[PDB]
RNA sequence: GGCCAGGUAGCUCAGUCGGUAGAGCGUCCGCCUGAAAAGCGGAAGGUCGGCGGUUCGAUCCCGCCCCUGGCCACCA
């Protein structure tokens, strides 16, 4: 419950409104940063049809 | 050559967002933060610097070459200001005397600690160093130092001052639906949306009015189907070669990672940058004839400007003249009509490219250029002429000449004259319901016009035409976007759903745990299996050409030549796995894994594209189905070395056969059901201890020792063993016993039985199983015996029998008579003698 | 062949190079007709139960 | 797909620009030990990434290819 994540508009085919979602990586090489941990959004009218 | 993604200075986003909002001014943090939440991917912030100490504006007034060095190498006095020489020696060569170069002499601070002394080198003393763009932290030195076009500043001017040092250059990953965003233009606009700020379009008929329109310009013919959407051209006449571009346009371009050089080219980049729209400039002296649009034909070629040439195919758009390849269209001009040192007219090219024919023709040429990045992601076509006049006045404005008050301007057949995509219906309470939010009253109208489209409102629904930038914007769920990132995803609140009662693991997936959990208990260590086949390993077991293993599916690219064919088997991987735990140092090893093979059949091929504007019919989907690969789960399992380590306890166990008949056993235990192992000849494993698997008389796989020869050829270690069963043909099952304990005594009783070497031992417990009958309820061999006693190739097994009955004691004859007809049976079934 | 004089060496390593062959070839044909046998000897190795 | 550096023993790496190629650790044997390890002594193991060519003979020279690591680039 205490780890850091962040969601943010991002583009997928698939999804739209799309969304990207990153996790702070304390032990990231080169220094801690956020770094993407996967994709989402609302299905696409064109998936569903 | 080329770079990547969106660069631009602060201070010209700063510029453009502040004609419509005055002083509008953020910090970079702040304003990474906007772009974020708004969606664009920030990949740099570049604070330009930063500079200490003396770092100013010098002139060359001598040049002194140094030979006998590995380079040239110059010797040269700058001034420095109020009248103060410096001697310098220099590495670079592109200047002479007379330019206006950056010097950071003794006491300055270069960006990042290099500081600046008084330093000796090849025997002179120099007082500083001429810098690079990339030596100041400015931009890309190209491999030279930095020359600053005459009059830019006087020599001793303040370097941070007159360079801008203090900018900050933002790099950011555009996504591929947002191309208007490849400019300052409309990034300006989403700043200006993000802040609810009055925004001043940079590409409109603006400060002054548009160029005039007395005539045609150059002529033009376009071929049909070319996806040419506008084709607009306009001449500059008489311009000064021998002028350069200002300092503050050469800075923009350097910034955002665009080389200067010359004004006609620079004008293009610069307002490609600015507004969006590619802009090319054609030497027009040395145009022949009408312009023409069209396909390339077949093994046709181009030489680009930078004299390669290009392999041509036929959906590639060209322009030509009459004599030659004007331009790759969208991607690259040619080298027969490019601008050069000696150009005065210019002939200016604005055009509208097919967004898929830019990208195929560039990718496949590997030409990401500045202009075809933008084209691939399309481009405003409502602008064109606007971006025209833009380049051509501020073309006459740094060079002089000209501009010409002819046009041309295709705008397709027929003409079109208005740019805007289809109006899209929604519920104006759509972006609400997507959202889970209930915003504001007129948030969604209000939005959707701050991105530029028109809304009118009728009951409630909204009619909304996207402006013609926006050809992304094509139904509700893209409009809900643009509302929501606007107002920001932080307020969507976290709500889970209610999910219906569901069913959990499947029995196949729930089996497939239990699999796992036992092999690794037994001692097992999984590996997840490439599918990508060592190099002829086939060969290596010395398969039968027909064997249905060899059968493989294959990959057209794959990761290393050499292994283009998938998996049908899972041992190939684990033996490489297992060959390469053994190569560093773990000698004693047992490794399983459970993943689909690759198995094509007849029936394995391609289907063609079925429309996506409806749902596959139920014979689509099954023949889709049917013309993929079969892919069955399997469970395999290697291991060679000592089974058991040596300890206290003796010195170990080696490796041997029954350890993989025991892990048949186990995955069988864990599966819950029964299997039969029966002698087989199968590669790889040793034809004399290799079994196959049975449930029922289903076969599921193989278990046993590898082939010496195999192992040889493999580089195995000697000795190794293998199982690989069929998961997928190993039924389900889902046993319902009732036991009942008998609370009588049992009697023990054994029996030894001769039978030919041949002969499974199981299949003798069978037969005495059969015989015996009911009373039996345990059976268990516990000696085979072939000493001399035992006619050759014949042993002896005795059996541990239990009998018990459910309802009285039993005497030593009931359990002898259920034993006699067991011996009767073993004699009529496998041949067994009575041991005597 | 290195110590020889470097217009010797042509001659002499003809010999060795026909000499090595020869040898190599026999070794071969030996290694095959004991990897055949040995192959041949698993065939008909009684089996384990 | 661009650039840079590489491919040599079971592992990590030196080195040779035409006839001998190695080290450290890994494997094996003897002394030693009840059995070991160390120590001393002594072995085995490489088609020097592949295929051509040149040559009496190529790890090394010529051509073509494949792969490994790194740095760019691309993108669901
Ligand atoms: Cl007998
Ligand atoms: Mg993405
Ligand atoms: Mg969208
Ligand atoms: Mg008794
Ligand atoms: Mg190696
Ligand atoms: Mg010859």
């Amino acid at each position: 419950p205490s780890a850091r994540t962040r969601i943010r508009p991002h583009f997928f085919p698939f999804t739209e409104p799309s969304a990207e979602v990153d996790v702070w990586f304390a032990n990231k090489i080169g220094g801690a940063a956020w770094v993407e941990w996967g994709g989402c959004g609302m299905v696409h009218p064109n998936v569903l049809r | 050559f080329q770079s990547n993604a969106m660069r631009l200075p602060y201070s010209w986003l700063r510029e453009v967002v502040a004609v419509g909002a005055s002083g509008w001014d953020v910090t970079p943090g702040e304003l990474e933060q906007t772009l974020l939440r708004i969606g664009h991917e920030v990949e740099e912030v570049i604070p330009l610097g930063p500079v200490d100490g003396p770092v100013t504006v010098g002139r060359v007034a001598d040049i002194e070459e140094l030979t006998g060095y590995k380079k040239p190498i110059r010797a040269c006095a700058v001034d420095i200001g109020d009248r103060q020489y410096r001697e310098i020696i220099c590495g670079a060569t592109n200047f002479a005397v007379g330019d206006l170069v950056v010097v950071a002499l003794p006491g300055a601070t270069l960006p990042g600690g290099f500081t600046i002394s008084a330093r000796k080198a090849y025997g002179r003393n120099s007082d500083g160093m001429i810098c690079s763009a990339a030596e100041l932290n400015l931009g890309a030195d190209h491999s030279g130092i930095l020359v600053l076009p005459p009059g830019a500043a006087e020599p001793g001017a303040d370097g941070a001052g007159v360079l801008g040092l203090d900018d900050v250059v933002f790099h950011l990953a555009i996504t591929p639906d947002r191309g208007y965003c490849m400019s300052v233009r409309g990034l300006a606009r989403e700043l200006a949306c993000a802040y609810d700020l009055d925004f001043v379009d940079p590409a409109s008929n603006s400060r002054v009015p548009p160029l005039p329109i007395e005539g045609p310009a150059w002529p033009l013919t376009v071929q049909p189907e070319t996806g040419v959407r506008r084709f607009a051209l306009r001449p500059v006449i008489g311009i000064d070669p021998a002028a350069v571009s200002p300092w503050w346009l050469q800075r923009r371009l350097l910034l955002c990672g665009i080389r200067a050089t010359c004004p006609a080219v620079d004008v293009t980049n610069y307002v490609m940058l600015e507004l969006g729209h590619p802009m090319h400039a054609h030497d027009r002296n040395r145009i022949s004839g009408t312009l023409g649009v069209r396909f390339a034909r077949s093994g046709e070629t181009a030489v680009t400007l930078d004299g390669i040439e290009r392999k041509l195919d036929t959906a590639d758009v060209l322009i030509v003249d009459d004599a030659a390849t004007a331009a790759i269209g969208g991607v690259m001009g040619a080298a027969s009509t490019e601008v050069r040192a000696d150009s005065t007219d210019v002939l200016l090219e604005a055009a509208i490219w097919d967004p898929a024919a830019v990208s195929r023709t560039q990718r496949r040429l590997h030409l990401p250029s500045e202009a075809a990045r933008r084209y691939e992601r399309t481009v405003d076509p409502a602008i064109s002429v606007a971006a025209l006049d833009r380049c051509a006045r501020l073309l006459a404005d740094i060079a002089g000449g000209e501009v010409s008050p002819t046009l041309t301007d295709w705008r397709g057949d027929p003409p079109c004259d208005d740019w805007s995509p289809p109006p899209i219906r929604m519920g104006v309470d759509v972006p609400d319901r997507i959202a889970g939010v209930a915003y504001p009253q007129g948030t969604t109208a209000r939005r959707l016009a701050q991105i530029g489209a028109v809304v009118t409102h009728d009951g409630d629904t909204l009619t909304v035409t996207p402006p013609s930038w926006r050809p992304d914007l094509r139904q509700p769920a893209d409009l809900v976007e643009e509302v929501l990132r606007l107002e920001g995803l932080e307020v969507i609140p976290s709500v889970l759903p209610p999910a219906p009662a569901g069913r959990g693991l499947t029995a196949g997936q729930q089996r497939r745990r239990t699999i796992g959990r036992s092999l690794a208990l037994s001692g097992y260590v999984e590996i997840l299996p490439t599918p990508f086949l060592p190099a002829g390993v086939f060969d290596l077991w010395g398969l039968e050409a027909d064997d249905s293993r060899r059968m493989t599916t294959r990959v057209l690219n794959p990761l290393e030549a050499d292994r283009p064919q998938l998996a049908t088997t899972l041992l190939p991987a684990l033996l490489e796995a297992l060959v390469r735990n053994v190569s560093r140092g773990l000698v004693d090893v047992a490794l399983f894994a459970i993943a689909q093979v690759v198995q094509p059949t007849e029936q394995t091929r391609g289907v063609g594209l079925i429309p996506v504007d409806r749902r596959p019919t139920d014979d689509e989907i099954a023949m889709l189905d049917a013309s993929l690969p079969r892919q069955p789960q399997h469970v395999a399992a290697v291991l060679a070395g000592l089974r058991e380590p040596r300890g206290p306890w003796g010195p170990g166990r080696p490796v041997e056969a029954a350890d993989a008949f025991e892990a048949v056993r186990i995955i069988a235990r864990a599966s819950r059901v029964d299997v039969t192992l029966r002698p087989a000849q199968y590669l790889p494993w040793h034809p004399g201890r290799c079994a196959q698997v049975f449930v029922g008389e289903s076969s599921v796989g193989h278990a046993g020792q590898l082939h010496p020869a195999v192992i040889e050829r493999s580089g195995l270690p000697k000795g190794t063993c293998a199982v690989e069963l069929n998961l997928d043909a190993i039924p389900c099952s889902a046993p319902l016993p009732a036991p009942r304990v008998s609370p009588y005594p049992a009697v023990f009783q054994d029996v030894s039985l001769v039978v030919a070497a041949d002969i499974p031992a199981q299949a003798v417990a069978d037969a005495v199983r059969a015989g015996a009958g009911d009373l039996l309820e345990d059976i268990a061999l516990f000696d085979v015996f072939t000493g001399p006693q035992i006619g050759e190739h014949r042993k002896s097994l005795t059996f541990a029998l239990r009998f018990r009955a459910p309802d009285r004691t039993l005497t030593e004859d009931d359990a002898s008579a259920a034993r006699d007809a067991a011996v009767q049976s073993a004699a009529e079934r496998v041949g067994a003698v009575l041991r005597g | 062949l290195a110590v020889l004089p470097k217009e010797q060496r042509a001659e002499a390593g003809k010999r060795v190079n026909a000499a090595r062959n020869a040898a190599q070839r026999s070794y071969d044909e030996r290694l095959a007709t004991l990897r055949a046998e040995r192959d041949a000897a698993v065939l008909v190795a009684e089996g384990i139960d």
